[PDB]
RNA sequence: GCUUUACUGCAGGCUGUCGCUGAGGACUCUCACUCCGGGAGGAGGACACCGAUAGCCGGGCA
RNA sequence: ACUCGUACGGUCACUGAAUCCUGCCCAGUGCAGGUAUCUGAACACCUCGUACAAGAGGACGAAGGACCUGUCAACGGCGGG
RNA sequence: AAACAUCUCAGUAUCGGGAGGAACAGAAAACGCAAUGUGAUGUCGUUAGUAACCGCGAGUGAACGCGAUACAGCCCAAACC
């Protein structure tokens, strides 16, 4: 479906209506620093690793929508819950 | 599964073992200090259990009585010579850099002293081609072309009884007694004919590999089974 | 002023650098056409010796010892285990080189009792330690006030019951705080969770 | 010809012996290792846990 | 119990790297180390063996 | 162990005396060889990051794979129109 | 663990080696109720199923301290001779 790039609607921070840019939420680096990270080399030896040696699950046939919703003026974003939508594509 | 035949064989136990407190002599040629002066004559021909081909005995200048590796041509009262300087004739021992080239010798050394490795089985020979001051090249019974030191001692001559192969076997009774004289296990079961827990092939309603025979050559001993890292198969191309 | 001994000290601070390392060189070639255990009239590191309780004296005896380096040499499981008990490749031993060079001085002079050891380098493939052993019937180490505690009969094959200085380091009892709840006073105490 | 009792009538040969060390007819003459406490092949008398309950 | 391109691992083989290991992306040398030789000495040589680790193969095995 | 053995050897497999014979197929799988380029781990090296370290990225790149070739008395195949 | 691989059963069963009448530990490169504080080590009660671990599942699981028992502190290496 389209989604307009930039419209009006509610900014929760500047907690009045002004114009919000729509951007898809990119992935973040990771760091390998985290407890998780740690936990992994810590728990995994000789043997099969339990939870470390599971590997990526599947895929749903659609995903909902991953957007970040810009405040035109204060430049602070929210986010929302998201629809499922086959493809999202931009007006401008 | 169980481990395979050739699995058994490496323990060495008695089925696997060579008739050893039945064999003879080990046909090293003989150590001499230097100068060749070194002479013995043909005592008697005798069968070597071991090779299925003749061995000489020689009774040696200083005393020493020895077996040792017979070429074809060699009988008793004959005198034989290993040294440096020894005669260029059939049975006689000396370093490939005193052999002329073009010459079949047998029981060529693979490093100086060691006794002799090469051309041993019954009438085979290697044919020493090139001489050097640094390696002599001889042509193995296999055609390989190999490097030596000159310095290798080797006897002149082909090995003695050769054609052994040129008669067939004829029967399992006789296959069987030459069996019985080596590090052997004797009759061969088939793999396809074994039950799944004994071999790679075994298993199935009709006897048949259940896979591709050519094996990698990194396969672990247990798999390592039918044609192992062949670079072709057949009779084609 | 600075002892002599200082200067063996020194010395094998740094057992790949100077002289001690054109020693080496020579004398591990010499090692390795000895045996298993070999006595030695004297020890490689005077200092060492010393300063682990050894003396010139009748009863005192210095003994070195090869092993072989690396991981545990075990056998591969003949029968059923999961997946954590199938290792073989990087399975360690739990006691390290020192300590087994120790028992086989001590199992070599089963009268003498092993005092203390300390290393004198490696090759690629073994490692050299020498092992002071006291000879707790000799008088002349009965009267000694240094050493005669070694005479008494609970110190007997005190090695093999982990009493050494290598054998209380190994069993991680070096600390008396924090990390030494499963050591002290024994492994076995704390259920062998150490 | 059957693995029972035409095959028991071949079993003539002495093994198990009068043990020099223990007394019991435990000592195999041909091994010359008494099966019972272990004469012949340590000087430690043989002994094993697993010949009582664990916590006996 | 058996099978395999089931899951997960484990031996084993190949391969790189670090230690053993020295002198002057290709090279010479000798002194460790290896092999041959009864010995003298010869061959090889910082490689190989061995210890450690990494990638690949891996129903041979669990 | 084989082996007091050395290619006229002995190891690993298939077929199963003699006689007359043994066609076509290398795409897939297996094995083996080659390989400009591509891909390909760790240590060392370089950049960022940290007064250090974690970590992120880069350069180099072995076997292996991609790719090419050989091979069926190698696994096997030899149909429908 | 209602399968099962990490985990659990369990450092249990069993095996190798070794001492004693008891063993082992033990006079801080400790503790960290953070203090102007405690003062070798076992052990018992408690701290506590607490902190911590863990397909963060099933399960696993201390310590400092405190109240007790009993109390005990010393010897070398080196410097200088
Ligand atoms: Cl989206
Ligand atoms: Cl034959
Ligand atoms: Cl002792
Ligand atoms: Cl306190
Ligand atoms: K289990
Ligand atoms: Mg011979
Ligand atoms: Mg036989
Ligand atoms: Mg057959
Ligand atoms: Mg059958
Ligand atoms: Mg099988
Ligand atoms: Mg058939
Ligand atoms: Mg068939
Ligand atoms: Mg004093
Ligand atoms: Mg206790
Ligand atoms: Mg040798
Ligand atoms: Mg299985
Ligand atoms: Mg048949
Ligand atoms: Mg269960
Ligand atoms: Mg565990
Ligand atoms: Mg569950
Ligand atoms: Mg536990
Ligand atoms: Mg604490
Ligand atoms: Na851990
Ligand atoms: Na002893
Ligand atoms: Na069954
Ligand atoms: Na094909
Ligand atoms: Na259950
Ligand atoms: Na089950
Ligand atoms: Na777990
Ligand atoms: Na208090
Ligand atoms: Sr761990
Ligand atoms: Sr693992
Ligand atoms: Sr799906
Ligand atoms: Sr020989
Ligand atoms: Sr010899
Ligand atoms: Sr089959
Ligand atoms: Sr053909
Ligand atoms: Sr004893
Ligand atoms: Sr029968
Ligand atoms: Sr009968
Ligand atoms: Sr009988
Ligand atoms: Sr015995
Ligand atoms: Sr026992
Ligand atoms: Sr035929
Ligand atoms: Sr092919
Ligand atoms: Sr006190």
């Amino acid at each position: 479906m389209q989604m307009p790039r930039r419209f009006n609607t509610y900014c929760p921070h500047c907690n009045e209506h002004q114009e919000h840019e729509v951007e898809k939420v990119r992935s973040g680096r990771q760091t390998g620093m985290k407890w998780i990270d740690r936990q992994r080399e810590r728990n995994s030896g000789i043997g099969n690793d339990g939870k470390f040696s599971k590997v990526p699950g599947g895929d749903k046939p659609t995903k909902k929508t991953d957007l970040k919703y810009r405040c035109g003026e204060c430049g602070k974003a929210h986010l929302r819950e998201g629809w499922r939508a086959g493809r999202l594509e931009f007006q401008e | 599964g169980r481990r395979i035949q050739g699995q058994r064989r490496g323990r060495g136990t008695s089925t696997f073992r060579a008739p050893s407190h039945r064999y003879k002599a080990d046909l090293e040629h003989r150590k001499v200090e230097d100068g060749d002066v070194i002479a013995g004559t043909v005592v008697d021909i005798e069968h070597d259990p071991a090779r299925s081909a003749p061995v000489a005995a020689v009774e040696f200048e200083d005393g020493d009585r020895r077996l040792i590796l017979a070429p074809e041509g060699v009988g008793v009262g004959d005198e034989l010579q290993v040294g440096v300087s020894a005669e260029i004739a059939p049975g006689n021992t000396l370093p490939l850099a005193e052999i002329p080239e073009g010459v079949p010798v047998c029981n060529v050394e693979s490093s100086p002293g060691d006794g002799g490795k090469f051309a041993r089985a019954s009438g085979v020979n290697a044919q020493l081609l090139t001489h050097d001051r640094n390696v002599a090249v001889v042509k193995l019974p296999s055609g390989e072309m190999k490097r030596l030191d000159p310095q290798c001692r080797a006897t002149i001559g082909v090995v003695a009884g050769g054609g052994r192969t040129d008669k067939p076997f004829v029967k399992a009774g006789n296959k069987h007694h030459k069996m019985k004289a080596r590090g052997t296990k004797w009759p061969n079961v088939r793999g396809v004919a074994m039950n799944a827990v004994d071999h790679p092939f075994g298993g199935g309603g009709r006897q048949h590999p259940g896979k591709p025979k050519s094996i990698s050559r990194n396969a672990p001993p247990g798999r390592k089974v039918g044609d192992i890292a062949s670079k072709r198969t057949g009779r084609g191309g | 002023a600075r002892s002599a001994y200082s200067y063996i000290r020194d010395a094998w601070e740094n057992p790949g650098d100077g002289q001690l390392a054109e020693l080496q060189w020579q004398r591990q070639q010499e090692w390795r056409n000895e045996g298993a255990v070999e006595r030695i009239e004297r020890p490689t590191r005077l200092d060492k010796a010393r300063s682990q309780g050894y003396k010139a004296k009748q009863g005192v005896i210095v003994a070195r010892v090869s092993v072989r380096k690396g991981s545990a040499r075990k056998r591969r499981h003949k029968a059923g285990r999961r997946s954590k008990r199938q290792g073989v490749t990087r399975i360690t031993r739990r006691k390290d080189i020192q300590r087994v060079a120790e028992e086989r001085a001590s199992r070599t002079f089963p009268n003498l009792r092993v005092l203390n050891s300390y290393s004198v380098g490696q090759d690629g493939r073994q490692k050299w330690h020498e092992v002071i052993l006291i000879d707790p019937n000799h008088p002349a180490i009965q009267n000694d006030d240094d050493l005669s505690w070694i005479c008494a009969d609970d110190q007997a094959d005190r090695v093999f019951r982990g009493l050494t200085g290598a054998g209380r380091r190994n069993r991680g009892l070096s600390g008396k705080g924090k990390g030494s709840e499963k050591t002290r006073p024994s492994l076995r105490s704390n259920g062998g969770k150490a | 010809t059957g693995a029972g009792t035409p095959s028991q009538g071949k079993k003539n040969t002495t093994t198990h012996t009068k043990c020099r060390r223990c007394g019991e007819k435990s000592y195999h003459t041909k091994k010359k290792v008494c099966s019972s406490c272990g004469f012949g092949k340590s000087a430690k008398r043989r002994d094993y846990e697993w010949q009582s309950k664990a916590g006996e």
